[PDB]
């Protein structure tokens, strides 16, 4: 009898029109006398095919995991569309049948606030820009950082701390070499969280 | 997701007269079809399926056509048209940066007075005694509605077809991608200028010649995307970025410059 | 004979993930003595029937119009998927089908700039702030206005118009009163593009700028 | 079946003395067996041979198209004179009458705003100027631009856009160098409007503001 | 049967010395037939009769919970003895030995800076001030908030995150009333880690 897990897709993916969202059913000690999963998909009751299977890989324990994803979009996960993970496997007695969705809550809109270098990192070689994001609920979100339109990649983010308040805040630092940031140079943060606007805030800071 | 095979006139001329014949080729460079390729010709309500043993299917008749090739989904549309008008603008199916575009003011075995080439409803160029009009690099300035008009002998000033040319890019505007942007001193970073190629244009190699924050790198250009520095140190933690090019060196696109830094 | 014509989603819907993007075939000139119209909808010529049919509208000159709605997601309809909607009356010799989808072409970035206010301006009892948004294609944008996180509707944006470079600009002018802008209030041109990083450009303005 | 469209002058000839305004009467869907069409201009209610019937054009649908442009002047266009073409032909049984006049309402001055580049646009190589006209009616304006008592033709005019006070706004955007910027030259926006004083009103606008 | 783990002191415990480091050998799972788990500490594998028992607790599951702490000395943790904790029950065939010591990795010297609020959380009614403390190695990090020589505690200080170039790097938001903060109070984001001069590094931040 093989285990069957769920994992939902992850905030980043749902939360930028630019990524495709993926939902991961992972189907682990499969017994090798019938390594045979059949995955069967559901949005709302409705049977669906859109979903891919990835070939099995044998695990350390002389087991097999095969992996079933399916390709979802933003507006479905987002409104709450209920999603199964049907598991059909000889071995078990009866298939497998789990409900996923988004985790419902009240949402609270982040406020974001960029922060510019402490004046002893000047002396540096390298500033370290800030954007603070706190307030926000739940922690499904997504930091980025920008510059004249381009992502900048030397940005680490924070784990999403709780707040007192129940809510929750993170950080984004980004490094960026003093020469760049003294040319008054514009580097902006960008939020996607569920309970923005348009899922979107870019909060620019400059030399100013 | 876009396995579409790609039709391609010969002559590359959409509109056409009555009597002339164009011979529609469903060119398929991945997932390749010397063969079996089944055209979807629809006319006015109609599916006629028209299969041939060949890559070609030599038409004369007007419509919309599209090939499917085996295991690939069907084609996109190509508007062809057989005209018996007096005067037609014939324009490539096609046009990509870098083209020559030769828009033909052509009439039907006449020698057609005052020709005029009209963009966007307005007078673009003047063709004295002239047919054949000659963008020498097609850009996105050369986008909208054109129609030539002209003089008969004495019976009446014909206006030609409108056609619409879309310009479309031959690769699309490349990324420097790395193996890592902040790589420690000593370690090889592997830069990458990815360019995702149209299927109209894929038999053509690209060059890219990869930059510092303003020194190139490397020997002028290279067919091999990737860039492999051996060991970078903290002097080179610039602005790269890389130039994407086909093999005249004619259109070339500049990606956004990613800043790498060197950790020590 | 009827006719049907088929509308593209409008830009703001294609680009947002709090949207819902919707492309409509409707038909005009239904005759009453066949008053029922069958509605099949392909995507990349494969059936969908995600479609929700609307009730028929009573037109004014005796006619009848039938619109329907279906509705896809965004990645599907940026990556240039065709859209096919069949129409079949007992009335029509024969169904017509039209296709629509994302205009081809080489996108490219528009650069924001936010104007403020002329100098002249301050007399009035109302300021008209200004976003340029020049140098995008293809002509598929939407321009927003909001201060301090909240939506603004007091603006209106000009339809795209082409430029010498074959690029559109865009204009959207926000009205706000001048006791909102000679205070520190900070507004923000949205421009959502789909060149654009992330399909999204926050561009701030206020009375330092 | 030939039908006939009634075109009004386009506002920037029906402003200027120096250009001039024409009011155009363009058939189409003219056979060959029915060639034959005759225009017969009213400027109010007598028949002016003021007109110049250009020669029929044969359009790539084997249709033809009779175009008669009747010149007219700017002080009756202006006055709300009611400009109708009478087409004949073969195939109506009576002779076609299609009436425009100017378009009637209250007319609002507009606020011409001219508004310098933003700071941002002051780093590439071309800057672009902008002329904000607020709240004209009707949108029958000319907008063009001046440096020197000389026209610049490197600019773009937006359509005019309807706004919520019922009166239209549009911008009119001109590039140039910033070399040229950077000098101080003096780039007036010149606007031509039935409303404004004179018909005419030129805002300056500089490095300085 | 009985479960043995050893838990390192904390890391303000050890670099301050008015503070008293701690070790923990905590045992779980101890069945009732057989309390009596015997505690023995060694120093380097020296025998010390020094440390002190807690008593017993009941667990949820039907066991109990016998702690022993010892009090070590910081120059004799922090230059490396290695600790150890034999538990020995009568339910345990053998003695079941864990050890603990010092984190061996090269220290690398916390570079505080402390960031003003920005000007948009001025217009809330509390702001949050930062402090971010990068580039220090190990994770072994302790970070306090005191006011004119007193500690506070309104703060949370994010999770150490990996910085690009092998060290750590976390953030202290402290929120204070907006009227408090302007009111020309100042501020202080101690820093207790090991690899700075004597243990310690306080930045101070104001209205200027
Ligand atoms: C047979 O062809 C003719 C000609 O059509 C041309 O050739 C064919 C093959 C196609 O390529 C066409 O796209 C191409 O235009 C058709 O005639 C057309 O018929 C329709 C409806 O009968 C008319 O539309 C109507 O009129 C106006 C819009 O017309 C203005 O804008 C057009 C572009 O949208 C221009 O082409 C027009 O010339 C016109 O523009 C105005 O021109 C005057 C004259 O100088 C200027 O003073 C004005 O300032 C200028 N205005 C602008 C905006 O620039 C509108 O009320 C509404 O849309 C109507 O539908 C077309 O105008 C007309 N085209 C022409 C060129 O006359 C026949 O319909 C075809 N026959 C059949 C059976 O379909
Ligand atoms: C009997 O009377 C009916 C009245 O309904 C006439 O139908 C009309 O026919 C004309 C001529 O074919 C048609 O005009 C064309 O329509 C298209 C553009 O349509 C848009 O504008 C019209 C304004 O009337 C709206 O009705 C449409 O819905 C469209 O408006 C928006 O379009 C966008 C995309 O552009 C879409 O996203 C929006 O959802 C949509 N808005 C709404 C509220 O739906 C073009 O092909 C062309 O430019 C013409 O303008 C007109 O639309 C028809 N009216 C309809 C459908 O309501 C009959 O012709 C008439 N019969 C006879 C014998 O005279
Ligand atoms: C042909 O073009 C010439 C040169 O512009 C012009 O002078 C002449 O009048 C035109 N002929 C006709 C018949 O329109």
């Amino acid at each position: 009898g093989p285990s069957v897990f769920l994992f939902p897709p992850k905030p980043k993916d749902t939360l930028m029109i630019s990524r495709t969202p993926e939902v991961t059913c992972v189907v682990v000690d499969v017994s090798h006398e019938d390594p045979e999963v059949k995955f069967n998909w559901y949005v709302d009751g409705v049977e669906v095919h859109n979903a891919k299977t990835k070939p099995r890989e044998e695990q350390y324990n002389s087991t097999y995991r095969v992996v079933s994803v399916l390709t979802v979009c933003h507006q479905d996960w987002l409104n709450g569309k209920e999603y199964k993970c049907k598991v059909s496997n000889k071995a078990l007695p009866a298939p497998i049948e789990k409900t996923i969705s988004k985790a419902k809550g009240q949402p609270r809109e982040p406020q974001v606030y960029t922060l510019p270098p402490s004046r002893d990192e000047l002396t540096k070689n390298q500033v370290s820009l800030t954007c603070l994001v706190k307030g926000f609920y739940p922690s499904d979100i997504a930091v980025e950082w920008e510059s004249n339109g381009q992502p900048e990649n030397n940005y680490k983010t924070t784990p999403p701390v709780l707040d007192s308040d129940g809510s929750f805040f993170l950080y984004s630092k980004l490094t960026v070499d003093k020469s760049r940031w003294q040319q008054g140079n514009v580097f902006s943060c960008s939020v996607m969280h569920e309970a923005l606007h348009n899922h979107y805030t870019q909060k620019s800071l400059d030399k100013s | 997701r876009t396995p579409r095979p790609i039709i391609f006139l010969q002559p590359p001329w959409t509109t056409v007269f009555q009597g002339e014949r164009v011979t529609l080729t469903c060119k398929g460079f991945r997932f390749y079809s010397p063969q079996k390729t089944k055209w979807y010709h629809r006319y006015l309500g109609k599916e006629i399926l028209r299969e041939t043993p060949d890559n070609i299917l030599e038409v004369q008749e007007s419509g919309e056509y599209r090939c499917q090739a085996q295991g690939s989904p069907l084609s996109s549309p190509v508007h062809l048209d057989f005209s018996s008008a007096s005067l037609i603008l014939q324009a490539p199916l096609s046009v990509f940066e870098g083209d020559s575009v030769v828009l033909r003011c052509r009439a039907k075995a006449e020698v057609t007075l005052n020709n005029t080439i009209y963009k966007n409803d307005n007078v673009l160029a003047f063709l004295n005694k002239r047919t054949d009009f000659h963008i020498p690099h097609a850009c996105l300035k050369d986008n909208g509605a054109y129609r030539c008009t002209g003089y008969k002998e004495s019976c009446c000033p014909v206006s030609s077809n409108t056609v619409k040319i879309q310009v479309q890019e031959p690769f699309t505007r490349p990324v420097l991608r790395a193996s890592s942007f902040q790589p420690i001193s000593g370690n090889p970073v592997t830069l990458t200028c990815e360019t995702q190629l149209s299927l109209e244009r894929s038999d053509v190699p690209l060059r890219f010649r990869f930059f510092r924050d303003d020194q190139t790198l490397g020997l002028g250009w290279s067919l091999s995307p990737n860039f492999q520095i051996t060991a970078m140190w903290s002097k080179d933690s610039g602005f790269y970025w890389c130039k994407a090019a086909t093999m005249p060196y004619s259109v070339i696109s500049d990606s956004p410059r990613s800043w790498i830094q060197v950790q020590i």
